[PDB]
RNA sequence: GUGGGAGAGGGUGGUGGAAUUCCCGGAGUAGCGGUGAAAUGCGCAGAUACCGGGAGGAACGCCGAUGGCGAAGGCAGCCACCUGGUCCACCCGUGACGCUGAGGCGCGAAAGCGUGGGGAGCAAACCGGAUUAGAUACCCGGGUAGUCCACGCCCUAAACG
RNA sequence: CCGAGGGUAGGGCCCGUGACUGGGGCGAAGUCGUAACAAGGUAGCUGUACCGGAAGGUGCGGCUGGAU
RNA sequence: CGCGGGGUGGAGCAGCCUGGUAGCUCGUCGGGCUCAUAACCCGAAGGUCGUCGGUUCAAAUCCGGCCCCCGCAACCA
RNA sequence: GAGCUAGCCCUGGCCAGGGUGAAGCUGGGGUGAGACCCAGUGGAGGCCCGAACCGGUGGGGGAUGCAAACCCCUCGGAUGA
RNA sequence: GAAUGCCGGCAUGAGUAACGAUAAAGAGGGUGAGAAUCCCUCUCGCCGUAAGCCCAAGGGUUCCUACGCAAUGGUCGUCAGCGUAGGGUUAGGCGGGACCUAAGGUGAAGCCGAAAGGCGUAGCCGAAGGGCAGCCGGUUAAUAUUCCGGCCCUUCCCGCAGGUGCGAUGGGGGGACGCUCUAGGCUAGGGGGACCGGAGCCAUGGACGAGCCCGGCCAGAAGCGCAGGGUGGGAGGUAGGCAAAUCCGCCUCCCAACAAGCUCUGCGUGGUGGGGAAGCCCGCGGGUGACAACCCCCCGAAGCCAGGGAGCCAAGAAAAGCCUCUAAGCACAACCUGCGGGAACCCGUACCGCAAACCGACACAGGUGGGCGGGUGCAAGAGCACUCAGGCGCGCGGGAGAACCCUCGCCAAGGAACUCUGCAAGUUGGCCCCGUAACUUCGGGAGAAGGGGUGCUCCCUGGGGUGAUGAGCCCCGGGGAGCCGCAGUGAACAGGCUCUGGCGACUGUUUACCAAAAACACAGCUCUCUGCGAACUCGUAAGAGGAGGUAUAGGGAGCGACGCUUGCCCGGUGCCGGAAGGUCAAGGGGAGGGGUGCAAGCCCCGAACCGAAGCCCCGGUGAACGGCGGCCGUAACUAUAACGGUCCUAAGGUAGCGAAAUUCCUUGUCGGGUAAGUUCCGACCUGCACGAAAAGCGUAACGACCGGAGCGCUGUCUCGGCGAGGGACCCGGUGAAAUUGAACUGGCCGUGAAGAUGCGGCCUACCCGUGGCAGGACGAAAAGACCCCGUGGAGCUUUACUGCAGCC
RNA sequence: CGAUGUCGGCUCGUCGCAUCCUGGGGCUGAAGAAGGUCCCAAGGGUUGGGCUGUUCGCCCAUUAAAGCGGCACGCGAGCUG
């Protein structure tokens, strides 16, 4: 059947993207505890 | 007259549409139109505030001189009759002697080719628009301001008129098409006539299809919810309503007057609706 | 054919007044209303009765008749438009073109039916009060369809001279 | 080939019959009321509509085959 | 068989915080009115209070035991 | 977190073929004019058969499965909500 | 030493199940240490509206080549989408950007919110929509509308020549639009040829032939031809298009209009540039064929002309490019036309792409949008059967031919006797024609039912299309005579039908993953609210929706097409109405009392009375919440009770229906069907416990709904038998799992915590496997989901308590 | 209750005797035939169908007879549901 994830780049940019964590303050904060922890992705890597 | 069917289906059997007889002009005027923005019940915050709308057939709004009085004492000539899907109400295409085109509500007996006048100098028939204290008193109208220069608010559904029941002082006496008394002020204007195609409410849907196409999706009824959803819903069983006769907010809906009492209004209104 | 005459003959669009009911204001008080007698009812929350104002619907007093018109059913304030029928005079024209009419088609009071409006009064069903052995009635107090309009059905009668 | 007839399938009309049901006709002395005949004690009859154990009552219109 | 309510004149019902009075309607009977019945008017009669115990100075009444009558309940499996 | 799903908005796309034959129109009949009737044309429909496509009725299989929803036979819709 | 403990390791099941669609394989040659699995050839099978080809999303080097096989590959492996290395993606014209705008997002102004932040006409962002200038071939191991070859085109800059009042973010036109049907002409595509070209072939009985086999085109600027789209020209006035306007709109008049002209597009021709098979040779391409031929006829699109036409209602985006108008401004400028020269950027381009490369943990029988999708036959068709081009034989095989299972085929006689039930499987099946009932809302029912025809050959003949009016080709027929077989939609693809009741009118929708229904929805009916800064809803607000709507409208509720109807109760509750009265908080008022101070004073209580909503109270209201009785007696046989009495209520169930989706007793009783009927149907009514919009009673049509019956036909059954394939079985390769206290694990009668392999007494039993069947191990699985317990939790309800939003 | 799957049907049987039939008997209100009752006996047999989920039961047509029970109301690691 369909499952859960039917990816698209598009989407995954705009939701994800690190344009959309600084413009929410919750996002902010996503950044923040990220660096803090030291992930080496801070938000998903897509391409176009 | 309303147009009916042979009943070659079962929905063909009851379903009536409309004559279309006075619409002389297929499409609109490419100037006066503009694009209608579909909601779907949807505010700005994207919740539906009003419930089961959406699915309609796309639409194009049409801009109705619902003032008049742009134009006071310039002569217009009612070049076509078309039809406005955003109202139950036809539009009457106006051309007037100064060159501007526009639309109004087409009122009933209003023939194509004719000449309107707005404004005092006006005189009394079908098509004109003339401040509620130069009308004659008895005679039934339409578009009528409720405020000076806010605009048509009153009479602008199909079949619908108002009329002049008196004057006192700087107001007037009018009777609205939901037998209301108000007292509105003689400065307001109003389109003489009533409104037409009065055979409107004549129109059975004959099925749920054409509800979908004007846009009405399926209304759910409380008792056939659950009571997270309804105060109606529940009961192992089909149930009656066991409390009295409630929204889906709590309010009930059998007698509840939700007027705001201390509205300023009141002291305009003589007599509310009577049936 | 010409020239006239009467008439609630029919359809449409307007419009006048009296009266009933309801609303608002004034003024006023201890009852009103109703019957054979009462009671329900309405009424100190100010009714009835009275004055003024407004809304709405229906029906047209006097004229009015032992009358008129229409084929019948039926038709009554008034104005106007559209229109049917009939009668008199002249003796002008056509020259039997006439009479009736199974079917057919059309009209057809009231009540009823569908859609929509309108609903003041009246009023089946219904409720109450009385009468009564009982009263699903007569009497009374309320009261919904209906009565009214538009369109479409129904096509019955002591549709009787 | 036609062909009496036989078979299959579906119709039409008529007759007999059927638990039960509907009104009807009739049968001296059963029961309930008293609608009509007199102004029959609410004048009657009528078409229609609604209601009521029942005759019937009431509304709308019509008739006199209604006395004073 | 588990809860609640009731058995009162020929019939239907009251009288029970109430201990001490048994009341209302219809019927029955006697007399009127009528030719006569019905209606109506006048005047009467009519009750072991289901039954047996107990409490009490005194039980239709208060409290138990059965005898009937009625209405609910008889659930999860 | 609405890349699954539920609804709505914006812009696009898709629905082989066959069958039934509404209104309207034309012609004739009918009438005083009509209503209406017949024939032809016409090609309407939450119309029909049926694929693609969307579903998921009944049964069988599958049950540490091909599959944390599947497969086979059969079945509903398929110009519309 | 235990916590269904945690982490790791290794066992058991066990050489067991499985090795992932039953589309299928066999032989020869080669490579190599090694080959069922790699390469080649031959034969066979499978797909072919795909299992072939192109594009988008996604993926991100998987592409190509060379050397390799430890691991990945369900086996093997010399092979690979695996390992190492190198190579490979070329654009002014294709897609995106330097253009436009939609929903939406953002957001100068502005508004709002403790803060964070939320709104917000303009503007900007935003695409698979609008706009936009490249087609054919060749080439590489791998890219090509990108490189090359041929022929075309666009924008920008500069120069020259001609022309004009040039000029914009502004005005106007245009862009600019639905659904269904559809005309004419083309094209894509396809079929045929007795014609043209071609390597060849004559087999096995026949054929040197109008023989078989193969192929017979693509693109192409300006011209020209054909077919279509768009569009009137002039003059005058002009107060509107937020300044201006010669443009546009409005008015008048003249010219002409199914045209013409102008413009634009498609198609054909077109200078010229390419391509070019079968076969045969050299080995996954190349050469030859070949100086290849490159014509004629027919079918014909859903694509093109296109912004075509017609009909219908549900009334069918915006903005820029583009044309025009003028404004500042400039008229040495600027714009247009033509010509010439120059300039032309960034990103993508490999490969998979219905799949071994995407989403499903797998090289997973699942899911995935668009375009092309040939031929023949079946009425048509994208269906179905075979088959082009192209791609595969699904990455374990070889044997055997047990039980059993799955999938399939057939069957005597019977024909539902099976069973909860014809569940399943049969029968029926397409097309043409004849014919067709109750009932109906007159459409329907209806494919009713039932029945005949269907192949091939020959003869005669009608109509249409293309041609021309004829031949030829193509389509649709009609009649007559024959032939064959058991059977002519000879295979494949295709309803079993009827009578009758319940429920819902219907098409629809729903529990993704146990329920598709009688539930939801629905047109339609009614009640109620709402006069617009509406009611209502979301939000603290601003603001939105409602709605750019205005009572023929909008919100809420119940009922649910239609037909006939929806009776009585307003006492309680809700709602609506009521300038009285009663109660009523803050506040006002302050008779009076108190504290303190020598005092003026200061301070604290405080009665009458005034004082809203609400409640009380008086009315109204049922398609508001709801409710619609009990006992006794009476008819001249009995029986029953039309009638009466009495008690209670606010009023005591009207019509219609009724053992019902409702009836406990109940398989009520009677009838029908049956040989027999707890079900079904029709009635009766003592309706435990129907009932009139939580509608009542009917109702044509419809239903993968639920009952009952009949015909047809059957392996459903009596009653089973046989046959096929895939497993099971054996052998080779790989090789799990839940489970498991240890085990050397018999029966019976007892006993034991009450159901013993393990205790007792007897009996029985050599050791160890393999295929099977499942009675036991209170077998496995899931700390019972039923039950209770816990002063555990959560969803829900209300006249439980308390509080909040909201409203008054 | 860290699970003993629950009615009935199907398939498969096995046992008990308080025996339905068949066999051997005693008494009889046993003439004969056929019954009634009781004793012995479990070796074999004990039908098909309509109704209902039904066990049971009623009914149809037979029969020598159409027995009653136990086996976790035997039997779901055999099936149905
Ligand atoms: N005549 C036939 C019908 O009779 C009806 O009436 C019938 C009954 O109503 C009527 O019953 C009557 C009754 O009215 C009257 N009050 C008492 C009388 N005993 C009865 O009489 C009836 O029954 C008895 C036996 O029972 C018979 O002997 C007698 O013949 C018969 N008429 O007797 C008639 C039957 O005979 C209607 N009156 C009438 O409309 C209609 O015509
Ligand atoms: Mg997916
Ligand atoms: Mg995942
Ligand atoms: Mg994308
Ligand atoms: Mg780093
Ligand atoms: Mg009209
Ligand atoms: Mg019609
Ligand atoms: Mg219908
Ligand atoms: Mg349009
Ligand atoms: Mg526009
Ligand atoms: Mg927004
Ligand atoms: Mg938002
Ligand atoms: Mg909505
Ligand atoms: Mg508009
Ligand atoms: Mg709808
Ligand atoms: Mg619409
Ligand atoms: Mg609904
Ligand atoms: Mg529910
Ligand atoms: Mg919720
Ligand atoms: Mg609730
Ligand atoms: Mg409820
Ligand atoms: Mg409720
Ligand atoms: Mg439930
Ligand atoms: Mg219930
Ligand atoms: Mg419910
Ligand atoms: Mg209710
Ligand atoms: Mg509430
Ligand atoms: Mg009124
Ligand atoms: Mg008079
Ligand atoms: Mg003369
Ligand atoms: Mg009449
Ligand atoms: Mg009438
Ligand atoms: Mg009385
Ligand atoms: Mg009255
Ligand atoms: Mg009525
Ligand atoms: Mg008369
Ligand atoms: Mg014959
Ligand atoms: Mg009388
Ligand atoms: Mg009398
Ligand atoms: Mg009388
Ligand atoms: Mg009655
Ligand atoms: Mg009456
Ligand atoms: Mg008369
Ligand atoms: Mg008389
Ligand atoms: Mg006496
Ligand atoms: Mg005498
Ligand atoms: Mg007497
Ligand atoms: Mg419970
Ligand atoms: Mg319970
Ligand atoms: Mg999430
Ligand atoms: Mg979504
Ligand atoms: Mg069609
Ligand atoms: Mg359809
Ligand atoms: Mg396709
Ligand atoms: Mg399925
Ligand atoms: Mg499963
Ligand atoms: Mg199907
Ligand atoms: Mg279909
Ligand atoms: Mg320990
Ligand atoms: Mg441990
Ligand atoms: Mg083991
Ligand atoms: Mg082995
Ligand atoms: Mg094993
Ligand atoms: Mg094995
Ligand atoms: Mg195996
Ligand atoms: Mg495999
Ligand atoms: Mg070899
Ligand atoms: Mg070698
Ligand atoms: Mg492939
Ligand atoms: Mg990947
Ligand atoms: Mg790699
Ligand atoms: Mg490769
Ligand atoms: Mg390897
Ligand atoms: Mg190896
Ligand atoms: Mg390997
Ligand atoms: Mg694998
Ligand atoms: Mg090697
Ligand atoms: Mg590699
Ligand atoms: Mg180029
Ligand atoms: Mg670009
Ligand atoms: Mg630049
Ligand atoms: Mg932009
Ligand atoms: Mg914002
Ligand atoms: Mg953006
Ligand atoms: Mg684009
Ligand atoms: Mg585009
Ligand atoms: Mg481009
Ligand atoms: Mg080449
Ligand atoms: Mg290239
Ligand atoms: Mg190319
Ligand atoms: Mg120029
Ligand atoms: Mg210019
Ligand atoms: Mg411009
Ligand atoms: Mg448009
Ligand atoms: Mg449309
Ligand atoms: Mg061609
Ligand atoms: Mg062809
Ligand atoms: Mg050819
Ligand atoms: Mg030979
Ligand atoms: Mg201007
Ligand atoms: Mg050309
Ligand atoms: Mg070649
Ligand atoms: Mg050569
Ligand atoms: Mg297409
Ligand atoms: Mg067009
Ligand atoms: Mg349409
Ligand atoms: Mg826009
Ligand atoms: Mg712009
Ligand atoms: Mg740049
Ligand atoms: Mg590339
Ligand atoms: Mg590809
Ligand atoms: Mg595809
Ligand atoms: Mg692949
Ligand atoms: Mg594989
Ligand atoms: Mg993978
Ligand atoms: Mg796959
Ligand atoms: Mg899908
Ligand atoms: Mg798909
Ligand atoms: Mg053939
Ligand atoms: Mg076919
Ligand atoms: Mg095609
Ligand atoms: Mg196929
Ligand atoms: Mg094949
Ligand atoms: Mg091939
Ligand atoms: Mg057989
Ligand atoms: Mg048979
Ligand atoms: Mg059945
Ligand atoms: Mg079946
Ligand atoms: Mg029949
Ligand atoms: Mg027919
Ligand atoms: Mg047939
Ligand atoms: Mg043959
Ligand atoms: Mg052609
Ligand atoms: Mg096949
Ligand atoms: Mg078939
Ligand atoms: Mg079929
Ligand atoms: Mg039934
Ligand atoms: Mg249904
Ligand atoms: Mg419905
Ligand atoms: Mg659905
Ligand atoms: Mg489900
Ligand atoms: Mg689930
Ligand atoms: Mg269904
Ligand atoms: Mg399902
Ligand atoms: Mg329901
Ligand atoms: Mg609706
Ligand atoms: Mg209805
Ligand atoms: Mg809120
Ligand atoms: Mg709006
Ligand atoms: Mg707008
Ligand atoms: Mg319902
Ligand atoms: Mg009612
Ligand atoms: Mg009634
Ligand atoms: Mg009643
Ligand atoms: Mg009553
Ligand atoms: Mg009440
Ligand atoms: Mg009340
Ligand atoms: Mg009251
Ligand atoms: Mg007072
Ligand atoms: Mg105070
Ligand atoms: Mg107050
Ligand atoms: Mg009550
Ligand atoms: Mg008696
Ligand atoms: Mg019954
Ligand atoms: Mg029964
Ligand atoms: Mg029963
Ligand atoms: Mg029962
Ligand atoms: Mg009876
Ligand atoms: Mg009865
Ligand atoms: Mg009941
Ligand atoms: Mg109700
Ligand atoms: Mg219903
Ligand atoms: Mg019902
Ligand atoms: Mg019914
Ligand atoms: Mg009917
Ligand atoms: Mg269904
Ligand atoms: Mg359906
Ligand atoms: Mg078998
Ligand atoms: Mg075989
Ligand atoms: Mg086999
Ligand atoms: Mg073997
Ligand atoms: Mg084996
Ligand atoms: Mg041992
Ligand atoms: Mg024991
Ligand atoms: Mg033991
Ligand atoms: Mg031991
Ligand atoms: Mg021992
Ligand atoms: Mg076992
Ligand atoms: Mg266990
Ligand atoms: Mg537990
Ligand atoms: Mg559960
Ligand atoms: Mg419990
Ligand atoms: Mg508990
Ligand atoms: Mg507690
Ligand atoms: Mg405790
Ligand atoms: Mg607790
Ligand atoms: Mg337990
Ligand atoms: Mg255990
Ligand atoms: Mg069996
Ligand atoms: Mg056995
Ligand atoms: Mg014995
Ligand atoms: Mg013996
Ligand atoms: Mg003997
Ligand atoms: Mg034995
Ligand atoms: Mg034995
Ligand atoms: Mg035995
Ligand atoms: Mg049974
Ligand atoms: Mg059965
Ligand atoms: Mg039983
Ligand atoms: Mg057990
Ligand atoms: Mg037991
Ligand atoms: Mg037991
Ligand atoms: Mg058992
Ligand atoms: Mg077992
Ligand atoms: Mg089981
Ligand atoms: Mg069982
Ligand atoms: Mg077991
Ligand atoms: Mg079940
Ligand atoms: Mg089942």
């Amino acid at each position: 059947m369909k499952r859960t994830w039917q990816p698209n780049r598009r989407k995954r940019a705009k939701t994800h993207g690190f344009r959309a964590r600084m413009r929410t303050p919750g996002g902010r904060k996503v950044l923040k505890r990220r660096r803090q922890k030291g992930r080496w992705r801070l938000t998903p890597a897509v391409r176009k | 007259a309303v147009k009916k069917f042979k009943p070659y289906t079962p929905s063909r059997r009851f379903m009536t549409v409309a004559d279309f007889s006075e619409i002389t002009k297929t499409e609109p005027e490419k100037s006066l139109v503009k694009p209608l923005k579909k909601t779907g019940g949807r505010n700005n915050q994207g919740r539906i505030t009003v419930r089961f709308r959406g699915g309609g057939h796309k639409r194009l709004y049409r801009i109705i001189d619902f003032k008049r009085w742009d134009k006071v004492g310039i002569p217009a000539k009612v070049a076509a009759i078309e039809y406005d899907p955003n109202r139950s109400a036809r539009i009457a295409l106006l051309h007037y002697v100064d060159g501007e085109k526009r639309y109004i509500i087409a009122p009933d007996g209003l023939q194509v080719g004719q000449q309107v006048v707005a404004g005092p100098d006006a005189p009394i028939q079908v098509g004109n628009a003339l401040p509620l204290r130069f009308i004659p008193v008895g005679t039934v109208v339409h578009a009528v301001e409720l405020e000076p220069k806010k605009g048509a608010k009153l009479a602008r559904a199909a079949g619908t008129s108002a009329q002049i029941q008196g004057r006192e002082g700087d107001y007037v006496i009018l009777r609205l098409p939901s037998g209301e008394l108000r007292k509105v002020h003689g400065e307001c204007y109003a389109t003489v006539g009533a409104v037409g195609n009065a055979d409107h409410k004549n129109i059975v849907l004959g099925k749920a299809g054409r509800s979908r196409w004007l846009g009405r999706r399926p209304h759910v009824r409380g008792a056939a919810m659950n009571p997270v959803d309804h105060p109606h819903g529940g009961g192992e069983g089909r149930a009656p309503r066991g409390r009295p006769p409630a929204s889906p907010w709590g309010w009930q809906t059998k007698g509840l007057k939700t007027r705001k009492r201390r509205k300023p209004s009141s002291r305009f209104i003589i007599a509310r609706r009577k049936k």
